[PDB]
């Protein structure tokens, strides 16, 4: 018997888990790939294999015990599998150096796009106009004259064309040309710099879905009820050998292989 | 055509009139030719009507069309039913397609729709039958559009 | 988000859905040996009993009607007029 | 496809139809608040015939010995010839009829007179003529005031919306506009006395039955 | 065949028979009883008497909902993929 | 020729504009609207017949029930140029005239075109809005058509009361596009609500509402 008021669900608010909240709600920091004992970490206190007992955590169940969440701290950030296409599209709108939207209220047809009510219809339209923008323009025509220019904030720098190369995103700059994979850490910073206004324009929500959360820095680990496998074990093993490589300051290519090994696992998870 | 029109003494009387029926449409330009009555001009292309006369005209024409299709085979359907359809298709200010195409909630259930739900910060109001089934609850339709609770002042 | 007994603008009539759900809710309780509130002059069927109770205005339930914007009006079954 | 587009539309306790986001689709269901299962083809009389026909049918002119009410149609029929104060009431009623006829002629531009409406006044009346064994060969004991005031009051009671503000009150006036045309055309004084021959008792029962059938015809919140 | 598919669902909606709709379309999956935070709205509640979120930092704004076990699973599956399915007993 | 089928098209358009301006709440007299082809043929005559537009132009003042309800608003300059295609130069003389009169609306009625390059002098002097019309889509008054019900612009007061009593958020009203022929005719701005009063086969009179998107 439970003390709590009984209710029905009236609303469901969808959103992305922030890294801070995943940390906020976990019952255990998790990071060694082993299940004697017990029960590294993992699986604490997550918990209750079967029966008795009785957590921790908590105090029932099994069968009463909900199951609880742990977290793994990812040595580097990684793309969320599901959002690469979005992540790419956002990059195609935001200036890739300074974070500013590539077109704004000064542009003829961007005003028409911004007015759109349904936030998927609007994102479509904004992306359509900006994937063309090949510069983060410092100054613009306005009305008026031209002659008279009008200034914005950013910045000058050229934009890349972005290609999907499996799980990596590839850049292409000029106006022969300069190729460069765009690293996760780099996009994570761009996204963090996009304004509340600019990312709302873009269909994100400042409370429930900031675009940076599309980039994972902190995996939620599901409890035994969710996995009554061991993919996490491999995600962990990749995560380990990536930390034990920075700790050894080993060459750029070595860090990168182990980074995309981790990417590979958080991705196929998932 | 025959036209039912009141007479100087009051009763409806048939006044026949010459009408022109065309193949092809240019509403804006024809509407404007001298000798016609532009207050009565009509076309079966409710799209052109909405573009020249506006949605409210667009709406009424859309009604006349759906109506004719049903009437064409002798059958009769109460006004409100087609009125409702026509309002749904018209309510956002343009002509929204119906059949096209086109929560939560839940048949495929393309994880990809939940991903966008997540990134969009989409808020499910939970009025459908289906999200209420997943949640094991009565849907707020008909018999469940209200709560019931114990009275605590009846003798 | 609660609107006083004196400013109710909703119908003073019980709806056909209200009646169905009330009759069904009482029926269930009668069907489970819950005390009854009228002379069953022969009646043994929970729904028929439930109907006798409604008729004679002795169902102590309240209907909470929700307005689209979340506010709500409360009407006792005792209060509502039953003509359908 | 049709089901999918409409599936979430529902009538709410404020008489509006809305979709699941709660967006208004019709401010009142069917533009009249009614359930289609309580609605039936009825004739809007007011609308057809010549003007001569209309005047002969509706006009009561107590101040004219030829277009007054025959003393035989009415107990107060001879106390009433010349009655100025009562003619003022009868001129409100005629003007309201004239207005209605004009108005209906706008809405149904081709003069079609049979339109689905709630409450079958004709039948309520044939019931009354039967229940009360209406002696067609005697004066009624209805006064002019009984009818004119009676009918005005009944309209105040055909409720579809209940809110006490200027806006809902107008919406309500709009909702029963067509029905009230029907009503005033069926319960025109002359028509009541000469054609139907109702007694004060029968008439009082016609009114309250129209009210009851009317409220019984309103759509019920929760209808999908 | 014997079936209750989309089109029968629609008739019962047209009748507004919502209890029947609930009963036919549900399951023996029986009410798993979970606790939800009133501020966030996740099944993050550590429920002796007995309960706090963390948080949120919440101790006095908690509810209790019954949901099909599959639901609870699908919501955790959703959480494990960094999506938050927040459950509210409210309307915005 | 038959530049007299042209005086006609021009005279009918002048008529529409006068009606439009009238239905917006400005003081035009019905006698004005009803200006005979022949009086028009004279008051704006040049001989050999011809136009001429610049003379047509005219100022326009709100009424007293107008500023009863929309007290704010202002006055209006309607202009008929005069040359088939309107470049950047001939737009600025208009754009400046409006300005230096604190006219809160200018309606520019043009014959064939303005350049996509002069259309950018438009949203250019706030709050005063500038609107354009092809004479072509002015030759007939759309609002006079059978299927066009009566749209009444609501005050922001009537709007407040509407939203309050149906207890609605703005986003729940039915919508009307800023460029809907009827919004264009009444000059609707984003956020304004129209009351639409239509005759109805079920209830005789039904009023719905659209908010301008
Ligand atoms: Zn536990
Ligand atoms: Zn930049
Ligand atoms: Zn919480």
């Amino acid at each position: 018997y439970s003390s709590a008021p009984l209710r029905t669900v009236k609303e469901v608010q969808f959103g992305l888990f922030s890294p801070e909240e995943v940390r906020a709600i976990s019952v255990a920091k998790i990071r060694f790939p082993e299940t004697a004992k017990i029960g590294g970490l993992n699986d604490p206190r997550l918990g209750s294999i079967d029966r008795n007992l009785k957590c921790q955590t908590c105090q029932e169940g099994m069968n009463e015990c909900p199951g609880h969440f742990g977290h793994i701290d990812l040595a580097k950030p990684v793309f969320h599998v599901g959002f690469i296409a979005k992540i790419k599209k956002v990059c195609e709108c935001v200036c890739m150096h300074c974070g500013k939207l590539l077109l704004d209220e000064h542009n003829e047809l961007m005003r028409q796009a911004l007015a759109i009510k349904d936030s998927k219809k609007r994102f479509a339209a904004i992306w359509t106009l900006c994937k063309t923008k090949m510069v983060c323009e410092t100054d613009v025509p306005s009305e008026d004259d031209p002659t008279q220019l009008v200034s914005r904030g950013g910045c000058g720098n050229t934009q890349p064309t972005i290609r999907k190369d499996g799980l990596k995103l590839v850049g292409s700059w000029k106006k022969e040309p300069e190729l460069r994979v765009l690293s996760t850490e780099e996009i994570l910073n761009i996204f963090k710099h996009i304004s509340v206004k600019d990312f709302t324009s873009l269909g994100f929500n400042e409370v429930f879905s900031r675009p940076e959360w599309m980039i994972l820095t902190c995996l939620p680990v599901p409890p035994p009820p969710v996995r009554p496998t061991f993919k996490l074990a491999d995600i962990l093993k990749a995560n380990i050998s990536l930390e034990t490589l920075e700790h050894n300051g080993a060459p750029h290519h070595a860090i990168e292989e182990a980074e995309s090994l981790l990417q590979f696992h958080v991705a196929t998870y998932m | 055509y025959d036209r039912k029109v009141p007479s100087p003494t009051g009763e409806y009387v048939k006044e026949p009139e010459w009408v022109l029926e065309t193949d092809g449409v240019n509403l804006s330009e024809v509407m404007t030719v001298p000798g016609i009555d532009p207050t009565r001009i009509y076309t079966n292309s409710f799209i052109d009507i909405m573009e020249v006369l506006g949605i409210e005209a667009g709406r009424a024409a859309l009604y006349k069309e759906v109506y004719n299709v049903i009437a064409s085979d002798g059958s009769y359907v109460n006004y409100r039913h087609m009125a409702l359809l026509v309002d749904v298709m018209t309510t956002q200010g343009g002509l929204t397609s119906v059949t096209r195409h086109g929560m939560r909630c839940s048949f495929e259930e393309t994880v990809e729709i939940l991903f966008e739900a997540g990134a969009s910060a989409e808020l499910d109001d939970c009025r459908g039958v289906s999200e209420n089934v997943i949640l094991g609850q009565m849907a707020p339709i008909g018999t469940g559009a209200f709560d019931v609770m114990i009275d605590e002042e009846s003798l | 988000k609660a609107i006083p007994k004196d400013q109710r603008a909703t119908t003073p009539y019980m709806t056909k859905y209200e009646r169905a759900r009330i009759l069904g809710t009482r029926a269930l309780q009668i069907s489970m040996n819950a005390p009854v509130f009228v002379d069953l002059e022969g009646e043994t069927d929970p729904l028929r009993i439930a109907m006798k109770e409604l008729a004679e205005k002795k169902i102590p339930l309240v209907i909470r009607r929700y307005l689209p914007d979340g506010s709500f009006e409360d009407w006792s079954v005792e209060e509502l007029i039953v003509d359908l | 496809r049709l089901v999918k587009a409409l599936e979430d539309i529902m009538v709410h306790y404020d008489n509006t139809t809305r979709n699941s986001l709660g967006n208004v689709i019709q401010f009142i269901y069917g533009e009249d608040g009614m359930d289609a299962a309580h609605i039936e083809k009825q004739s809007l009389d007011t609308i057809g015939g010549s003007d001569a026909a209309f005047e002969k049918r509706y006009r009561v002119d107590l101040l004219n010995t030829d277009h007054t009410l025959d003393p035989s149609l009415l107990e107060s029929g001879s106390e009433i010839l010349g009655d100025l104060k009562l003619q003022v009431l009868l001129d409100e009623e005629y003007k309201q009829l004239v207005k209605d006829r004009k108005f209906l002629r706008e809405v149904f531009v081709d003069g079609e007179a049979n339109w689905p409406l709630p409450v079958n006044i004709r039948r309520i009346i044939q019931n009354a003529q039967q229940t009360f064994h209406i002696d067609h060969t005697k004066p009624s004991d209805l006064t002019i005031k009984d009818i004119v005031l009676g009918v005005k009051d009944l309209q105040e009671n055909l409720l579809v919306l209940r809110g006490k503000n200027e806006i809902i009150q107008n919406a309500q006036r709009d909702a029963v506009t067509l029905f009230c045309c029907l009503l005033r055309s069926r319960l025109a004084t002359r028509r009541v006395l000469q054609e139907y021959r109702l007694t004060k008792q029968a008439f009082d029962w016609v009114l309250s039955n129209i009210e009851a059938q009317f409220l019984r015809s309103v759509v019920h919140p929760g209808e999908m | 065949g014997l079936r209750f598919g989309e089109m029968e669902r629609d008739c019962m909606i047209a009748h507004g028979a919502a209890s029947f709709l609930k009963e036919r379309l549900m399951e023996a999956s029986d009410a798993f009883r979970v606790h939800i935070c009133g501020i966030c709205g996740l099944m993050t509640v550590i429920a002796h008497n007995q309960f706090e979120c963390k948080g949120c930092d919440n101790k006095i704004d908690i509810y209790q909902i019954h949901i099909p076990y599959a639901a609870k699973l699908l919501f955790q599956e959703l959480m494990a993929m960094n999506i938050t399915p927040r459950l509210y007993t409210d309307r915005s | 020729q038959e530049n007299e089928r042209n005086i006609s098209r021009l005279w009918r358009a002048f008529r529409t504009v006068k009606e439009m301006v009238k239905d917006r709440g400005y003081f035009i007299t019905q006698e004005e609207v009803e200006l005979p082809l022949e009086d028009f043929k004279a008051k704006y005559c040049d001989s050999m017949g011809r136009p001429q537009r610049k003379m047509m132009s005219f100022q326009a003042n709100p009424t007293e029930e107008s500023i009863s309800k929309f007290p704010d608003m202002g006055s209006l300059w309607v202009e008929f140029c005069d040359e088939p295609s309107v470049g950047v130069k001939t737009m600025k003389t208009f754009v400046i005239h409006i300005q230096e009169k604190n006219f809160q609306t200018g309606i520019f009625v043009y014959q064939n075109n303005i350049t996509p390059s002069a259309m950018k002098l438009v949203p250019s002097i706030p709050p005063a809005t500038i609107e354009t019309f092809n004479e072509a889509a002015l030759v007939v008054n759309i609002t006079h058509h059978e299927l066009v019900p009566k749209h009444i612009r609501l005050s922001s007061d009537e709007k407040r009361e509407l939203l309050k009593r149906y207890r609605l958020k703005e986003s729940q009203l039915p919508r009307i596009q800023r460029a809907d022929p009827v919004a264009l005719y009444l000059g609707l701005k984003r956020g304004e609500v129209v009351k639409i009063i239509r005759k109805s086969e079920t209830s005789g009179r039904y009023a719905s509402y659209r908010i301008c998107m």
